[PDB]
RNA sequence: CGUAAAGCGCACGCAGGCGGUUUGUUAAGUCAGAUGUGAAAUCCCCGGGCUCAACCUGGGAACUGCAUCUGAUACUGGCAA
């Protein structure tokens, strides 16, 4: 139901680093990236169009820690929903709670943030959630309650907040340890590198 | 404008002169292509 | 720019439902070009042609049938412009590429002709040369100081010469034909309704276009 | 023998864009009038011009734009064999609105957009693209 | 700026006197990513040589389409040998979801999120001379409005 | 549906299907509106409650239909010329 393996495996996979191991140092410095991802990782691929689709799918559920059920059952919302697909897929995937404790420099990874909200260390608008999947909506406030507030992880993890891009749909505020879900994240907003087209057509078929 | 050119009536006559009744008038439709740009 | 001539039109043989609109067709079998349909269409041309001629381009005059020759010679090169007069070799403006070569062996071959060493080693082989020079020099005639593929191209005859067109079309050249009643106006922008195989209408018609191309600004 | 006089019209203007003809003449009727008048004011054909006292013809001067003619594609739709008579709402457009689609509504022979804008449907009698 | 992507490659054969001589077809469709969409065919004795040729046959021969916002306009349909083909503008009908070797040409066309369903045969020599003759043969409102009048 | 499977060996013709052209009437088909009905749940949309989700739920849309009444009369049908 999760993961639970080598991460930066996952991350030398897919040529990309996925954020798998954001925590302590800079730019990966040992992973052997782009080298090889197994035995036979020194070959060039030479992938398919099913390989490039599928393999845009997997880039983007093992960046968010999303396996393929519930990965599924986003793109069938995100389809029903008026729109764009892709970006009302990302808008899926962003307002996750796992995500959004992430993107406030609580956690250092996803795991760890996905960590924090399961072991009842946040709260959204006063409540306790301890669940991974949780869909935040605009203009709430999630916090860390008085348990596992000044646990060093938090302290750490918003150490590393500002050395990341400080995203504009949030009050990050690490003050009070508080943070508000202001607006949905523009298209425009996030990453500019994933192609959601080809998961839009990997389901498609 | 219509360009310079010999009188209708000179065309007629030049019609006249053409040997026998010398007319021809079958009516096809006509294309014309596409003037080339300047540039 | 209208002179009484003689023509008239002809082809009583294989001629070609498109050219319905030009015809005007009454006597013994043959068909009379409608030569009052003719004036506004060489004049068309004679415009057209004479706009290319004088932003410095080249024409490319077309006259493998005889008596074309030498009078599409005589016009071209009465003209600072270019021409073919023997068989039109298959492709020498769509691969121009291999025709360059052949050309560039023409200047070689003439160069080491007139001036450098012919008497040299042989007189088969040099007879052979020699002969070689008149291939080359009949068939690469005109086209040899072009260095270029040319900015329009003047045809005399558009069934005869088909394949000409048929490139110039290929390649984006403005083709400038007098049609007879058998031809077809294939992609002919500047079709002209005439005479293909009269001697003194191919000479009054080449001379109306070789006295508007050199006037280029002067 | 003639059992649908209007799809042999149609079948008279396609035949005559695709063979570059300058006009086509035809037998004319109240039904062939409607429908031509619908053509010219879409305009699809230039004019026409009906004449004759006891046999009337009519006849439609074509159109043709650049070499390229202008009625891409005329189709009967509601033929004899099977008539087709759509509401308000199932009242179809063609190439996405880019051509019209002649429908005889009880108000008299219009258009799609027409037909729809008067809130009314109708028998579909033919597709222009 | 050119985004040239190859569909097809095929090993045909000729036999001649002495056994079979094996020779490599390529087919290739280059395209800017706004209309100016080409295919090439070429074919040479090696695969490289077979692309080269494609490619090179393929940047000439290049088609104007009148592309929408971001896609087609109208619903088309192509036809080429055996080989009938549908496209549907779907507007913003997310992602180009065309069968294979329609799926090439229309994403180097510059289009983005049709739908197709090719028919009839689909051999990929003939689907893209059904898409091509498609994309050709569809005409914008500024080009009907020219047409007829207003 | 010439040659891949597929045009009866050829005709005449009943029931059937289709039917040139003009005017008038009808309004059966056709179209428009109204009313009654088309159970509730389910699907769809906008919300609400279970920490979320599945789930439950409020309101709507929908149920492409049928019947009746009111109209329109271009096309098809009926009738008369």
């Amino acid at each position: 139901a999760r993961y639970l393996g080598p991460k930066l495996k996952l991350s030398r996979r897919e040529g990309t680093d996925l954020f798998l191991k954001s925590g302590v140092r800079a730019i990966d410095t040992k992973c052997k990236i782009e080298q090889a991802p197994g035995q036979h990782g020194a070959r060039k691929p030479r992938l398919s169009d099913y390989g490039v689709q599928l393999r845009e799918k997997q880039k983007v559920r093992r960046i968010y820690g999303v396996l393929e059920r519930q990965f599924r059952n986003y793109y069938k919302e995100a389809a029903r929903l008026k729109g764009n697909t892709g970006e009302n897929l990302l808008a899926l995937l962003e307002g996750r709670l796992d995500n959004v404790v992430y993107r406030m420099g609580f956690g250092a990874t996803r795991a760890e943030a996905r960590q924090l909200v399961s072991h009842k260390a946040i709260m959204v608008n006063g409540r306790v959630v301890n669940i991974a999947s949780y869909q935040v909506s605009p203009n709430d406030v999630v916090s860390i309650r008085e348990k596992a507030k000044k646990q060093s992880r938090v302290k750490a993890a918003l150490e590393l907040a500002e050395q990341r891009e400080k995203p504009t749909w949030l009050e990050v505020d690490a003050g009070k340890m508080e943070g508000t879900f202001k607006r949905k994240p523009e298209r425009s907003d996030l990453s500019a590198d994933i192609n959601e087209h080809l998961i839009v057509e990997l389901y498609s078929k | 404008k219509k360009k310079t050119t010999l009188s209708e009536e000179d065309q007629a006559l030049f019609r006249q002169l053409m040997a026998g009744t010398r007319k021809i008038k079958q009516d096809t439709i006509v294309h014309r292509p596409q003037r080339k740009k300047i540039s | 720019m209208l002179k009484a001539g003689v023509h008239f039109g002809h082809q009583t043989r294989y001629w070609n439902p498109k050219m319905k609109p030009f015809i005007f067709g009454a006597r013994n079998k043959v068909h009379i070009i409608n030569l009052e349909k003719t004036v506004p269409m060489f004049n068309e041309a004679l415009a057209e042609l004479n706009k290319i001629a004088s932003r410095k381009g080249k024409i490319l005059f077309v006259g493998t049938k005889r008596a074309a020759s030498e009078a599409v010679k005589d016009a071209a090169l009465s003209c600072d412009q270019f021409f073919v007069n023997h068989r039109w070799l298959g492709g020498m403006l769509t691969n121009w590429k291999t025709v360059r070569q052949s050309i560039k062996r023409l200047k070689d071959l003439e160069t080491q002709s007139q001036d450098g060493t012919f008497d040299k080693l042989t007189k088969k082989e040099a007879l052979m040369r020699t002969r070689e020079l008149e291939k080359l020099e009949n068939s690469l005639g005109g086209i040899k100081d072009m260095g270029g593929l040319p900015d329009a191209l003047f045809v005399i005859d558009a069934d005869h010469e088909h394949i000409a067109i048929k490139e110039a079309n290929n390649l984006g050249i403005p083709v400038f034909a007098i049609v007879d009643t058998n031809s077809d106006p294939d992609g002919v922008d500047f079709v002209i309704p005439g005479n293909d195989d009269a001697i003194r209408a191919v000479t009054l018609y080449l001379g109306a276009v070789a006295a508007t191309v050199r006037e280029g600004r002067s | 023998s003639m059992q649908d006089p209007i799809a042999d019209m149609l079948t008279r203007i396609r035949n005559g864009q695709a063979a570059n003809k300058a006009a086509v003449t035809m037998p004319s009727s109240k039904l062939k009038v409607a429908i031509a008048n619908v053509l010219k004011e879409e305009g699809f054909i230039e004019d026409f011009k009906v004449e004759g006292d006891t046999k009337p013809e009519l006849e439609l001067t074509l159109k043709y734009f650049q070499g390229k003619a202008v009625v891409e594609s005329i189709q009967r739709v509601s033929r004899p064999g099977l008539r087709i008579y759509k509401r308000k709402d199932e009242l179809p457009k063609v190439m996405a609105g880019l051509g019209i689609a002649v429908v005889s509504t009880s108000k008299g022979v219009m258009t799609d957009r027409a037909a729809r804008q008067a809130g009314l449907g109708g028998e579909i009698i033919c597709y222009v693209a | 700026e050119l985004q040239e992507k190859l569909i097809a490659v095929n090993r045909v054969s000729k036999t001649v006197k002495g056994g079979r001589i094996f020779s490599f077809t390529a087919l290739t469709v280059v395209g800017d990513g706004n209309g100016r969409v080409g295919f090439g065919y070429g074919k040479a004795r090696e695969v490289p040589a077979a692309i080269q040729k494609a490619m090179e046959k393929a940047r000439r021969n290049m088609i104007n389409v009148a592309l929408n916002n971001g896609t087609l306009q109208h619903p088309v349909k192509g036809v080429h040998t055996g080989s009938r083909v549908f496209m549907q503008p779907a507007s913003e009908g997310t992602g180009i979801i065309a069968g294979g070797a329609m799926r090439a040409v229309l994403e180097v066309a510059g289009v983005h999120n049709v739908l197709a369903k090719a028919y009839g045969s689909t051999n990929p020599i003939n689907v893209v001379r059904a898409t091509i003759d498609g994309l050709e043969n569809m005409n914008s409102p500024e080009m009907v409005a020219a047409k007829r009048g207003k």
